[PDB]
């Protein structure tokens, strides 16, 4: 089977930047690859075929290039709707294969996450549990560390974090943290708080309540 | 002096326009103009015609063929093998869009493009016997694929034969499976071969893949004396008795300094 | 002209074989190859194989060649992949698609594609979720912005379908990827509005969640 490798795993554009995604297929395959764009929650849309034909309503600042085993996909005047997957697809060989994708995510100026934190609601304290949640939202560049603190102690056990994707419209991330305990180990302790360490603040974002 | 290119004697010629003879004979679908065409006089093909063969490929012995056109003043097309004949292969799916008709992917017309059929393409065995009282022209081809999965996707076998047997004809091809730049943008090629079977003679035909079926052939119906003049003048509403490749000429003094090439056979020239 | 309909999401034991399906309209069925493919998180696709309907030619990945099959039915333009002997990782998303070219063309990119069809394969059973609310900490902030949100938790399988104001209210709105613990999704979504429109207008998260045939409401109300 022919390996298509996609060596790069992100890249980043501002808008009107050239980026160009690299694929290398393990043996000779040709012209014989197809381009295609994928954004998430949504199928696949083909780009370029033929290594070099554009696809009929793809705009012309797409372009495909290389033959054999080393191709590109540039993407020149990149524009905000560019924010996608992009992976490549032999034909010359049974069976098909695609390349692993590379994510295209677009620069932005630095935005300094907003910070809230939600005591367990009254209704899940009648069931015996207890979660405490904390959002981090509209925040770049996307790395961030969160921390758990009760009563001045982090704590690790009982966190589960989530992260949505770039946003399409203003280029942000956001991140949601929840800390789950029992409604017993809940009720033991007083000071709860999440610590948020982003690039826009020298010390760290701290949001906090007190159970009384 | 001349004029332009006329009609010879009371039979009118047969005017190819933009179509070769390969593409005439083949059934070339931008060509539909010469089905059932009648008899001709002498046969007139421009030097370049752009509608050759619209899969690219070769026609093999071609010259040698219109030699034979030489002394042949018209053909009566018959179906020898219907399409509908085939029914361990698909028959309806070989088109292209290299052959347009009308907007459409399509092929030659007296041939068919033979596709695999519940992913199998078993043996073809069928053989045509010439029951009738003249020569017979018959066609078929071959495909040359771009590479091996176009092969298995088309005719799952890898390794395939064509054989082409009559009472002088003991023809074996194999198909040359190999990477081509890209015409009428196909990297494949087809490669057409054509035989005369004579009257009780028989064509057996045996393949396992790649094979380009004849659907229609020509009985030789008048053995006259045609040529293949090559012009790029048109009819023509005229007569004469003596015909060049750049105008025509009535009656007779052996002044001549234009063309040696010219039907009639009347004097004179340089 | 050409659209790719695919059957539903499905939800299958261990063990036993689901078969998805592919209408196609807006062209001649017979001309096309039809193809399949699988998605996983955090893999690369995954050709499964090909059919051309009506003409019964099928090829298959040799990885997939004791997992597939593939059937076409041209009266109904309609093409099918039954998947046997579910494993757990043969929980993906699987689309079907149609090549560019017609059936003896040598370009087999995919021109159009399926919505896909998420086929989940667990022992577990499906929970339908408690939906919480999370009202801001009490006491008065300085405003321009109050952040609200709807915590989705313990519900199986995927996935769930969450909305403020039945869908009148998107803007500011940011539904988080759910999470898995034990044989359970969790779930949160917030939405950011303007001190003057909360609390003096009502918000409200929905949660629907189909495998369960359930459809749930909780108001943000005020105070923790
Ligand atoms: C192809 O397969 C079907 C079985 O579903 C059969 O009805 C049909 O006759 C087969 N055709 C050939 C040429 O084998
Ligand atoms: C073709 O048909 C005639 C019919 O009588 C037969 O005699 C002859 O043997 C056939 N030719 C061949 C090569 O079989």
């Amino acid at each position: 089977d022919i390996v298509m490798t996609q060596s790069q795993k992100f890249m980043s554009a501002s808008v009107g930047d050239r980026v160009s995604v690299t694929c290398k297929a393990s043996q000779n395959v040709g012209t014989h690859l197809a381009w295609y764009q994928q954004k998430p929650g949504q199928s696949p849309k083909a780009l370029i075929y033929s290594a070099s034909y554009r696809y009929s309503g793809v705009p012309d600042r797409f372009t495909g290039s290389g033959s054999g085993t080393d191709f590109t996909l540039t993407i020149s005047n990149v524009q905000s709707g560019d924010l996608a997957d992009y992976f490549c697809q032999q034909y010359n060989n049974f069976p098909l294969t695609f390349g692993a994708g590379t994510k295209l995510e677009i620069k932005r100026a630095d935005a300094a996450p907003t910070v809230s934190i939600f005591p367990p609601s009254s209704e899940q304290l009648t069931s015996g549990g207890a979660s405490v949640v904390c959002f981090l939202n509209n925040f770049y560049p996307k790395d961030i560390n969160v921390k758990w603190k009760i009563d001045g102690s982090e704590r690790q056990n009982g966190v589960l974090n989530s992260w949505t994707d770039q946003d399409s419209k203003d280029s942000t991330y956001s991140m949601s943290s929840t800390l789950t305990l029992t409604r017993d180990e809940y009720e033991r302790h007083n000071s709860y708080t999440c610590e948020a360490t982003h690039k826009t603040s020298t010390s760290p974002i701290v949001k906090s309540f007190n159970r009384n | 002096h001349n004029g332009k290119l006329c009609d010879l004697d009371g039979v009118k010629p047969l005017i190819l326009r933009d179509c070769s003879v390969a593409g005439w004979l083949l059934g070339n679908p931008m060509c539909d103009e010469f089905i059932n065409v009648p008899e001709w006089s002498y046969i007139v093909e421009k030097a370049n015609p752009v509608n050759d063969l619209c899969y690219p490929g070769d026609f093999n012995d071609y010259e040698e063929l219109k030699h034979l056109l030489s002394r042949i003043n018209h053909f009566e097309k018959i179906q020898i093998i219907p399409k509908s004949s085939w029914s361990s292969h698909e028959a309806s799916l070989g088109v292209s869009s290299a052959c347009p008709y009308q907007g459409k992917s399509s092929f030659f017309r007296n041939v068919v493009w033979l596709i695999k059929k519940n992913s199998t393409y078993p043996t073809i065995k069928r053989s045509y016997n010439n029951t009738n009282q003249e020569d017979l022209l018959v066609l078929w081809g071959i495909h040359h694929p771009n590479d091996a999965a176009e092969q298995t996707k088309l005719y799952q076998n890898p390794t395939t034969y064509i054989s082409v047997g009559t009472s002088t004809l003991n023809q074996r091809l194999v198909p040359r499976i190999a990477t081509r730049s890209k015409v009428n943008g196909q990297s494949g090629r087809m490669e057409f071969f054509w035989t005369i079977l004579k009257p009780n003679d028989a064509i057996n035909f045996e393949s396992n893949g790649n094979f380009i079926a004849p659907e229609y052939a020509y009985k030789i119906v008048k053995k006259g004396d045609s040529t293949i003049m090559k012009s790029e003048l048109e009819y023509g509403n005229c007569n004469t008795k003596c015909q060049t490749p750049m105008g025509a000429i009535n009656s007779s003094m052996p002044f001549h300094n234009i063309h040696p090439l010219t039907i009639g056979e009347c004097p004179k020239y340089v | 002209q050409v659209q790719l309909q695919q059957s539903g999401a499905e939800l299958m034991k261990p063990g036993a074989s689901v078969k998805i399906s592919c209408k196609a309209t807006g062209y001649t069925f017979s001309g096309h190859w039809i193809e399949w493919v699988k998605q996983r998180p955090g893999h690369g696709l995954e050709w499964i194989g090909e059919i051309l309907p009506g003409s019964g030619n099928i090829h298959y990945n040799e990885k997939f060649k004791g997992k597939a099959t593939f059937a076409a039915d041209t009266s109904s333009n309609t093409a099918y992949m039954q998947l046997s002997s579910l494993t757990s990782e043969d929980s993906a998303v699987y689309y079907c698609a149609r090549l560019g070219t017609t059936a003896v063309e040598r370009d087999w990119y995919f021109d159009v594609w399926g919505a896909g069809t998420t086929v989940t394969v667990s022992l577990a059973d499906p929970s339908a979720p408690s939906v919480y609310p999370l009202a801001p900490v009490c006491g008065d902030t300085t405003g321009s912005s109050v952040t609200l949100g709807c915590l989705v938790k313990g519900y199986f399988p995927e996935p769930v379908t969450l909305t403020w104001n039945s869908g009148s209210l998107s803007s500011g709105v940011h539904t988080f990827p759910a999470v898995l613990q034990s044989d359970l999704y969790t779930l949160s979504s917030s939405v950011t509005v303007t001190s003057s429109t909360w609390p003096s207008q009502s918000i409200t998260c929905n949660v629907a969640h189909p495998a369960s045939s359930t459809k749930v409401d909780k108001k943000i109300e005020p105070r923790g």
